[PDB]
């Protein structure tokens, strides 16, 4: 049942993605969306 | 049976009907109408952009 | 000591039950052939000699269950 | 060896791959950025035709 | 296993940050394979959550998206990557989005998100025995998540390891070195396609079924 | 008007166009980024329909 | 290049750090108890 | 609505307007159909053959050589056809005999009039049939 | 000697089921038939020897549990 | 030998009725491939490579349970 | 000691008879898939999708079915 | 304990059977569910969510089905 | 004294199996719904709650065999 | 006085798989009454009650295949 170094290290880097990708990447995915619809008008 | 597929369209099914069912019938019933019906006579022409009649085909 | 031997025995016989997926297989593919043919009657020559194939894929399946039937009896 | 067979098969998806999937994954990709080039210059033309 | 959890997150950090050359717009050659995904995950959850609070509501969706399907890509590499063999990780977070979608639902409607075990129109006589038949379905549907990508995952790479395994008599003393003995070889190619497959599809799947369970619980059905 | 013209066709190609260029050129995308994020609507109507959306899946 | 923006931490994800927390008790009061290892 | 109102119309004489009927058995594209009262909306096309109307009059045989099988929801049936069907004054067989074994002497035509010449020996034997 | 014939007989017994493929390919190849006659009339020539071959081949396979019983029962 | 031996036989001739579900897959595979076809032939180029990722898939489960059953018999 | 991995052994192969429903299953969510595009060709790249979920769902019906064989063999 | 453990294990083993039903159907209703969405283009809107529910409640009954088998198991 | 609590184990895993029953009763239920919701829409709000009581009692049924399962083993 | 109530139970067990024929027997019929309502939702009072009093005796059948399971347990 040792689940230390596979439950608490994986939810705490399942916390990582959740909160670093949505801060960067889809954020600049959408910026480059928008910057492109922006020069497109 | 294969109109679609083989024949030439679902519109020839019902000509080839009807004419079957004209023609095979009692002579007393071959009619005016039935003899119009007999009678065709649609020469059909393909016209282009410059109008050159291709040919008037018998229907 | 004999036990062996009589269990390869049933297990063999319970492997031919594998032979119902490729009967009924044989089954439904020449019927919807028939099917097919008879809605298109121009599409035999076309639908034919892919079935073949499948029809190799569908002995395919009653041979390997003929065959771990067979490792169990020689 | 276990550790052999999965090298080499390992191998073989990658040629398969490179002969198979990255052909036809470039020529999406390459499609979709001349696509991308093609709006884009569509924008200045329309942003240079405005202003002329 | 914890070196091997930020082997996965170092990949997909790279995926933008060591991709883009210069952060054009036309997008780098690995730009494209973010971008592309991120319009299906954005398409397919307009098209199930549409509506209100759908984009509040997709971030999460999305992580768990990326997060299973890079968890399925590196159970390609031969020392497969299948969260070691353990996977009880999967278990324990679709308890935790049960837990989480159980919370939505209490919050956004509160007495009204036991409604949401009864359709809108039954029958008088009936309700009593379709509320239970509703209810331990959805209750019980926090083991199913985790079994799915599980079973999928972990049966690929134990039938790699079993396939590999038993293929001991092949080319060494076997006379037949065709491929009638090397069906292990040919079987355990088409298996390994068969995954990719599966675990991509799976993925994708996994992510419609969370944000089924997330629309009903932020909206009611 | 001229100068406008002159600068857009003589110069500044857009395939290698960089995304900070155009932040740092005009900076109300970055406001418009902060407001529909706050109201939390990623996919404000006109986005992909003269562009390529290529859902695969 | 890396830009810090400011997006929703828990205004939307609460009830997943509920369910986190939740587990982590499971897990800590399991491992004594249900672990039976 | 009680019973059907049938709709049977001709391009040269019709037949029945919203008339009561009981059964309107018609050769549908599969087979024939049973119409008898608030029939469940449907189109389909009608393969030549006798459209059997039961109505207060005796047994009506109606061979049809062309039809859909259209029924509204409220049982207003509208069976459209092109050649009426005496109940014995069109029953011949001589002549009917006599041209379908020429189209078939006459059947070896291109695969274009092939089609056709095998479509109208397919109708010339319905017509046998129902003959009776 | 006793088990072994016992296991035989088993065997026999639960392989003789495996005539279920035969029986389910008539079943919906002569369906298959009945359906492409009437629905297709002049299709006649061309659906019965694919339906006989049907019928050939799925009870083969459905019989090739039946032999081996016979094979395993004596 | 003996009853471990007897099991495991046992247990290779139970595991090959899972091979039920990969043959009839394969044949309704095919059924569904004669129908499609036929309702219409310019079908055939657009179906044809998902009928071959189909039957492909049917025989890639008859292999799952066919190496299931391989293992069972052996050690 | 030796009758519980046998009955382990049996409780794998009792296990693994659960595939079949996943066989049947991709192929028919397959089956939906080919005729619906057969029957009108603009609704492939819309229905391919979910008959690709449908392989996913089907066999994972069978990969959880024989993961208590797994457990069981193992 | 050794047989009791040894008909546990069966128990699993046959338990995990009660999913044949789930493996198919959640199939079909997949499969119907693209045949109907094929019919009419544009009513994914509608029959997508309620057959995504319809689909979480037939695997129910093989989640229970596995339940009973950890239950056997365990 | 032992082998008691063994059958009791297999006639609760024997038992479970009617659950597979209640997975086909409400997946043919759902498919047979979303067909005929494909065509008329308008026919939707008199369909859903006939639904609704169909797949409850199929699943009653199931839920039953799971109850005789739960008292078999316990 | 041992084995007595362990085929007792495993009777009771073999009796209740005996729930599949309700099973998927009501919800057939339920699914023609899906489908004849859609056709026409006009005759849907004409075909309600007709279902209820027959699928009350296919659940029926469930009853009596469950009284025999627990004369067989009790």
């Amino acid at each position: 049942f040792y689940f230390m170094n596979q439950l608490t290290y994986g939810f705490l880097l399942m916390i990582t993605l959740l909160i670093l990708f949505s801060q960067f990447f889809l954020p600049m995915i959408l910026r480059l969306y928008v910057s492109r619809l922006f020069i497109s008008k | 049976s294969a109109w679609r597929k083989a024949g030439i369209s679902y519109a020839a099914y019902l000509n080839v009907a009807a004419q079957a069912i004209r023609s095979s019938l009692k002579t007393e019933l071959q009619t005016a109408s039935v003899l119009n019906r007999s009678q065709t006579d649609a020469f059909y022409t393909q016209y282009k952009n410059g109008t050159a009649a291709s040919e008037p085909t018998p229907i | 000591m004999q036990l062996v031997l009589a269990a390869k025995y049933i297990g063999a016989g319970i492997s031919t039950i594998g032979l119902l997926g490729a009967g009924i297989g044989i089954a439904i593919v020449f019927a919807a052939l028939i099917n097919g043919v008879s809605r298109n009657p121009s599409i035999k020559d076309t639908v034919f000699p892919m079935a073949i194939l499948g029809f190799a894929l569908s002995e395919a399946t009653g041979l390997f269950c003929l065959m771990v039937s067979f490792l169990l009896l020689f | 060896n276990d550790e052999s067979i999965l090298l080499l098969t390992f191998l073989g998806f990658t040629g398969l791959v490179a002969k198979y999937l990255a052909p036809a994954y470039k020529d999406f990709a390459d499609a979709r950025m001349k696509k991308v080039s093609d709006v884009l210059n569509a924008s200045r033309n329309k942003h240079v035709e405005a202003v002329k | 296993f914890s070196l091997y959890t930020i082997i996965v997150l170092l990949v997909i950090t790279s995926l933008y940050t060591l991709t883009n050359n210069n952060n054009k717009i036309i997008g780098s050659r690995w730009l494209i394979s973010q971008e592309a995904i991120y319009d299906t995950i954005m398409n397919m959850t307009k098209g199930q959550i549409g509506g209100k609070n759908w984009g509040l509501y997709f971030p999460m969706i999305f992580t768990l998206f990326m997060f299973i399907f890079i968890a399925n890509l590196i159970s390609m590499i031969p020392y497969s990557f299948a969260l070691s063999a353990h996977l009880v990780f999967i278990i324990s977070l679709s308890i935790v989005i049960w837990l989480g979608n159980t919370i939505l639902g209490l919050y956004k409607h509160g007495w009204v998100f036991f409604s949401l075990f009864v359709p809108a129109g039954t029958p008088l006589p009936l309700v009593p025995l379709l509320v239970i038949i509703e209810t331990l379905s959805y209750f019980a549907r926090a083991i199913s998540l985790g079994l799915r990508l599980g079973s999928n995952i972990l049966a690929g790479h134990l039938l790699m390891v079993i396939l590999a395994g038993l293929t001991f008599n092949f080319m060494l003393i076997n006379l037949f070195t065709l491929v009638f003995g090397f069906v292990p070889l040919a079987m355990i190619l088409a298996i390994m396609m068969l995954e990719f497959a599966i675990g991509i599809i799976q993925g994708y799947v996994w992510a419609i079924l969370t944000a089924s369970y997330l629309k009903d619980a932020v909206y009611l059905h | 008007l001229q100068s406008t013209l002159d600068n857009i066709q003589s110069a500044r190609p857009f395939d290698e166009l960089t995304v900070d260029d155009l932040t740092k050129i005009k900076p109300e995308i970055d406001a418009k980024v902060e407001e529909m994020v706050k109201k939390g609507k990623w996919d404000v109507p006109g986005y992909k329909d003269r562009f390529g959306n290529l859902n695969v899946m | 290049m890396l830009k810090r923006f400011p997006t929703p931490i828990l205004k939307v994800y609460w009830p997943f750090f509920v369910a986190g927390a939740a587990v982590y008790y499971g897990m800590s009061k399991a491992a004594d108890l249900s672990s039976n290892t | 609505s009680s019973g059907l109102k049938l709709q049977f119309a001709l391009p040269h004489e019709t037949l029945y307007s919203g008339s009561e009927v009981t059964q309107v058995n018609l050769p549908a594209k599969s087979g024939r159909i049973g119409v008898l009262a608030n029939h469940v909306p449907t189109v389909e096309q009608l393969l030549p053959g006798v459209v059997e109307v039961m109505e207060g009059s005796n047994s009506k045989k109606f061979f049809i050589s062309g039809g859909f099988a259209t029924v509204q929801p409220d049982s207003q049936l509208c069976v459209t056809a092109i050649e009426a069907f005496p109940l014995e004054s069109f029953s011949q067989e001589n002549i009917k005999n006599l041209l379908a074994e020429a189209k078939k002497n006459v059947s070896s035509s291109d695969a274009r009039e092939a089609a056709e010449a095998a479509i109208q020996v397919e109708v010339l034997e319905n017509l046998q049939s129902v003959l009776k």
